[PDB]
RNA sequence: UUGAGAGAUACAAUUUGGGAAGAAAUUCCCAGAGUGUGUUUCUUUUGCGUUUAACCUGAACAGUCUCAUCGUGGGCAUCUUGCGAUUC
C-alpha cells in the first residue's frame, strides 16, 4: 500500500503545483544494477498491457508516412471503410521534405498527435524530421509493416496493403505502450494518464510492465532487464522522484 | 452389437498379432495346402471381367 | 575448360571422402521382422522376452541380442557427454559432405552447359514457362 | 536369484550405457534419414524488434 | 582405446571405438581382399561392410539362430568375389570349412585367388543346377547359405537339401523381390517363397527385411527337419 | 452425405509379460496388447456425368536481324543490391 500512498502524494502535489498541472503524464523510471547491451537507436519497442487499455486510435490524431508514390496508399486507406476516419493525414517523405521547412516543421509538431511511418522509411525519417521531434523520447514515430508480405532475397517486392491489418496494428500500438532500449543502467517509460484512469490501473500497469520486462522469453522486445531491478521511481517530467520497491 | 460380433468373427478368424516391432503368423495346414489348389487373384480377375463388362459397350 | 576441370577435381575429392566415410561408418537396421510358430495358442502366448530369454533393453536392441547367461564402459571417458558427441560429430560430418557434394555438382553442371554453349551448331533459346532459361539445338548433324 | 538377476542387471547397465541415446539418437535419426536418402526482412533487421505482434482479438473486434 | 564386445553368435564382435563397428577375428593378419581396413587389440580384427555383404546385413539386421559356429562345415551358393565367403571362413576359423560354389568366371578367378591364400575355403566353379558334379567332392555339409539370383531358388535349394543337408539342419536363403518378380509387394512374394520351401520340407522359422542397406531384400532362416 | 477394408494415430478409460521393492496388500523400470470417439492416409466398391485429355512430331527463335561471351558506363541502398546462376 506504500506504493499507492506515494501515488496519492504524487497526484495531489500535481494538483497543487502550478507547473505540475501543465504537464500531464506519468513516467516510471527504473534503476537496475547492470548496463544494457544494445546501443540506443530510436526504434521504440512496444510493451503490452493485459487488462487495461490506455488510448484510442479513435481518440488521437495520426500522421502516416509512406513509400514514394503513395497513390494506392492514400486512396485505399482513405476510401476503404476501416481507416476512413482513422488517420488525420497521409503524406510521402519526398512530399514532406518539399512541403515543410523549419517553422513549418515546428508547426507540425505543435499540431499532430502521433506519427507512424512505414518500416522501409523509418530509417531515413528523423533526418527530414530534425531534432525538434527528437528532443527526448515522447513523439518518436513507430514503424508498421504495411502489406503483410515479406521480401525474399533476389525477388521483386510486391506492393499491396490492407486496411484490416493496418487498423489492427494501430489499435495495438495505441492500446499499449512503448519503451526505448539504452546502454546505461537507468531507463524510463511513460505509463498512463492522471485522469484517463486511476491508481489501481496504474499499479496493475506497473506490475504487467515489470513482469513483461523481466520475462526471459519474447527476447527481441521483452528481455530487456539484465541483472536485478534495484528500484522504481514514479515521477512526471517536472515533478520529483517517489521511491518504491527498493529491494 | 452383432456387428461387433461379426468383427469378432474376424478376430477369431485372423492370424496376425503384432507385438510392437515384431509380428507372428503361423503355418497353414498340410492337408489344406496339399488338397486345394490355391485361391484366385481378386485384382486380376476383377480387372479382366471389368474389361469385359465395361460401360463402353452397352451391355444390358 | 580449366574451371570445369578444377571444380570437377574438388567434386571427386568430396565424393571419395564421402564414400570412405560411408565405408567406415555404421548405421542401424529396421525391417520387417517376422517369426513363425505352429500353434495359434502358442502364437498368442508368444512373448519376445520369453522367446529370446534376454533383458528389456537387450530385446529392444536388435543389433545386439546376447542372452542373460551370456551377459554372465569405465575405460570410455565420459560416455554421457563425450562419446555421443563424437558419434554425432562423425554423422554430421558425413551429412555436411553430402550436402557439399550436391552444391558442387550443381555448379559444375551449370558451368558445363555454359561451356558447351560456345562450340557450334544452331542454338535456340526457350523460356520454360515456370521461368527457366534453356536452349535447344536445331536438328543438324555435325560433320 | 535376486543376486543372479543383479549380476545380469549390472551387465545390462554396462551394455545400455555403452549403446543408448535419447534425443541424440533422434538427431542421429535425422542425419541417418537424410544421409540414406516469423516476420523479418532480408535487408532490414530493425523491423523484427520494432514491429507489433498484433492480436487477432485486436483485429476481429470492433471497439 | 577401442574395446570389444562379443556377440550372440561366435566369432562376431562389435568394436566400440571411435565408431561402433562389425568385426571378426582374422585367420591370417595383414592381408586384404577387397581393400578393407583393419583394427587390432595383440589380436587382428577384420571389418565387414553391411552394404557389400548380405550376411553382414543379416547380423546387424538381427537373426536369432544363425547356424554358423567355429567347428562346422557350411555351403555357400553364390560366392561372387569371395568377400562374404572368405569372411565366413574367418568366422568358422581354423577347424571349420566352407564349400563355396560359383559359375561366372571373373568372380571365379577372384574366389580361386582367395582360395590360393586362405585354406578353409574349398571352391567349386560349376553351374549349381546339377549337384552330381560336386557330390563327387563334397560330403555332409552342416549349414547352408544361398544367395543366388535365379528364380528357382526353391528347386535348387531343395536339390541340395536332398543331397547334402545335415538332419535337423540350418538353412538361410536370401530373396530379391525386384529380381524374382519386379512388380508387386515384398511380404507377398516372401510368403509365396516360404510356401514353396514348406512344401519342399524345409521348416522355416523367421525372415527379416534389410531396409537401410538393401532395396527390398529379405532373408529367410529355416531348418531341415526329419527329411531325406 | 454409395458401401467395404487396411494402417498411422491423439486422448479417455481397459489389459498381457520379464525384471525391482515388497512380511504382505501393494508399488516402480520395460516390451507391449485390446476398447471408445476424434484426426486422417491408402486400397477397393457403388452410382451419376463425360469422351477424349496430356505430351510429343515434320521445313516451328531471327530485318522492328537473333543469340552466346568478354568488357565500359548508369539507375534500383525509399531496395530484385544482384549466388563462378539471370538485377534492369
Amino acid at each position: 500500500g506504500l506504493a499507492e500512498k506515494a501515488l496519492k502524494a504524487l497526484i495531489l502535489q500535481c494538483e497543487e503545483n502550478p507547473s505540475l498541472k501543465n504537464d500531464k503524464d506519468i513516467h516510471i523510471i527504473i534503476n537496475t544494477g547492470k548496463k544494457m547491451g544494445i546501443n540506443r537507436d530510436n526504434i521504440p519497442r512496444i510493451i503490452p498491457l493485459t487488462k487495461y487499455k490506455l488510448f484510442k486510435p479513435r481518440d488521437l490524431n495520426i500522421l502516416l508516412i509512406t513509400k514514394d508514390p503513395s497513390a494506392l496508399y492514400r486512396e485505399t486507406l482513405t476510401k476503404d471503410e476501416h481507416t476512413s476516419e482513422l488517420f488525420k493525414e497521409i503524406i510521402s517523405v519526398k512530399n514532406l521534405r518539399r512541403r515543410f521547412k523549419g517553422s513549418k516543421l515546428t508547426q507540425l509538431y505543435k499540431d499532430f498527435d502521433l506519427v507512424v511511418a512505414d518500416y522501409r522509411v523509418h530509417h531515413l525519417l528523423p533526418e527530414v524530421l530534425g531534432s525538434r521531434f527528437y528532443h527526448g523520447s515522447k513523439k518518436l514515430p513507430y514503424m508498421i509493416r504495411m502489406s503483410k508480405e515479406v521480401k525474399l532475397k533476389r525477388q521483386q517486392m510486391v506492393e499491396k496493403c490492407d486496411p484490416i491489418y493496418v487498423r489492427a496494428q494501430l489499435r495495438s500500438i495505441c492500446k499499449n505502450t512503448s519503451y526505448i532500449p539504452n546502454n546505461d543502467n537507468c531507463l524510463s517509460v511513460r505509463v498512463g494518464y492522471i485522469q484517463k484512469h486511476s491508481i489501481p490501473e496504474i499499479l496493475q500497469n506497473i506490475q504487467d510492465t515489470i513482469n513483461f520486462l523481466t520475462d526471459k522469453s519474447k527476447r527481441p522486445q521483452g528481455g530487456v532487464i539484465k541483472g536485478g531491478i534495484i528500484s522504481i521511481f514514479v515521477k512526471t517530467s517536472n515533478s520529483t522522484s517517489l521511491p518504491i520497491y527498493q529491494f | 452389437i452383432k456387428t461387433k460380433k461379426r468383427k469378432t468373427l474376424k478376430n477369431l478368424r485372423k492370424d496376425s498379432v503384432k507385438r510392437g516391432k515384431f509380428r507372428v503368423q503361423l503355418l497353414s495346414t498340410t492337408q489344406d495346402s496339399k488338397t486345394l489348389p490355391p485361391k484366385k487373384e481378386s485384382s486380376i480377375i476383377r480387372s479382366k471381367d471389368r474389361w469385359l463388362n465395361r460401360k463402353a459397350l452397352n451391355k444390358g | 575448360t580449366q574451371d570445369s576441370n578444377y571444380v570437377r577435381t574438388l567434386r571427386q575429392i568430396e565424393l571419395k571422402k564421402l564414400e570412405k566415410g560411408a565405408k567406415q561408418l555404421m548405421f542401424k537396421s529396421s525391417g520387417n521382422h517376422t517369426i513363425f510358430v505352429d500353434s495359434r495358442e502358442k502364437m498368442n502366448e508368444f512373448t519376445p522376452e520369453k522367446f529370446f530369454n534376454t533383458t528389456s533393453e537387450m530385446v529392444n536392441r536388435s543389433e545386439n541380442r546376447l542372452t542373460k547367461d551370456q551377459l554372465a564402459n569405465a575405460s570410455s571417458i565420459m560416455p554421457k557427454e563425450s562419446l555421443d558427441k563424437k558419434k554425432l560429430k562423425k554423422f554430421k560430418q558425413v551429412k555436411q559432405h553430402l550436402q557439399r557434394e550436391t552444391q558442387l555438382k550443381q555448379v559444375q553442371q551449370r558451368m558445363d552447359a555454359q561451356r558447351e554453349l560456345l562450340k557450334k551448331g544452331s542454338k535456340k533459346k526457350i523460356v520454360d514457362s515456370s521461368g527457366k532459361i534453356s536452349f535447344k539445338w536445331k536438328k543438324q548433324r555435325k560433320r | 536369484r535376486k543376486y543372479l538377476n543383479k549380476l545380469i542387471k549390472r551387465n545390462s547397465q554396462n551394455l545400455r550405457s555403452w549403446d543408448l541415446e535419447e534425443e541424440v539418437r533422434d538427431e542421429l535419426e535425422d542425419i541417418q534419414q537424410s544421409i540414406l536418402k516469423f516476420v523479418k526482412d532480408h535487408r532490414y533487421p530493425g523491423l523484427t524488434p520494432g514491429l507489433a505482434p498484433v492480436g487477432l482479438s485486436d483485429e476481429e473486434d470492433s471497439s | 582405446k577401442v574395446v570389444i564386445e562379443p556377440h550372440r553368435h561366435a566369432g562376431v564382435y562389435i568394436a566400440r571405438g571411435k565408431e561402433d563397428l562389425l568385426v571378426t577375428k582374422n585367420m591370417a593378419p595383414g592381408e586384404s581382399v577387397y581393400g578393407e581396413k583393419r583394427i587390432s587389440v595383440k589380436v587382428e580384427y577384420r571389418v565387414w561392410n553391411p552394404f557389400r555383404s548380405k550376411l553382414a546385413a543379416g547380423i546387424m539386421g538381427g537373426l536369432d539362430e544363425l547356424f554358423i559356429a567355429p567347428g562346422k562345415k557350411v555351403l555357400y551358393l553364390g560366392a561372387a568375389s569371395g568377400t562374404s565367403v572368405s569372411h565366413v571362413s574367418d568366422v568358422v576359423g581354423p577347424e571349420g570349412v566352407v564349400y563355396a560354389v560359383e559359375f561366372s568366371h571373373r568372380p571365379g578367378r577372384e574366389l580361386i585367388s582367395m582360395a590360393k591364400k586362405r585354406p578353409n575355403i574349398i571352391p567349386i566353379i560349376e553351374d549349381a543346377r546339377h549337384p552330381q558334379k560336386y557330390r563327387m567332392l563334397i560330403g555332409m555339409v552342416d549349414c547352408v547359405f544361398a544367395d543366388v539370383a535365379q528364380p528357382d531358388q526353391a528347386r535348387i535349394i531343395a536339390l541340395n537339401s536332398h543331397m547334402f543337408l545335415k538332419d535337423q539342419g540350418g538353412v538361410v536363403i536370401s530373396i530379391k523381390a525386384n529380381c524374382i518378380d519386379s512388380t508387386v509387394d515384398a511380404e507377398t512374394v516372401f510368403a509365396r517363397e516360404v510356401q514353396k520351401l514348406r512344401e519342399e520340407r524345409i521348416k522355416p522359422l523367421e525372415q527379416l527385411t534389410l531396409e537401410p542397406y538393401e532395396r527390398d531384400h529379405c532373408i529367410v532362416v529355416g531348418r531341415y527337419m526329419r527329411s531325406g
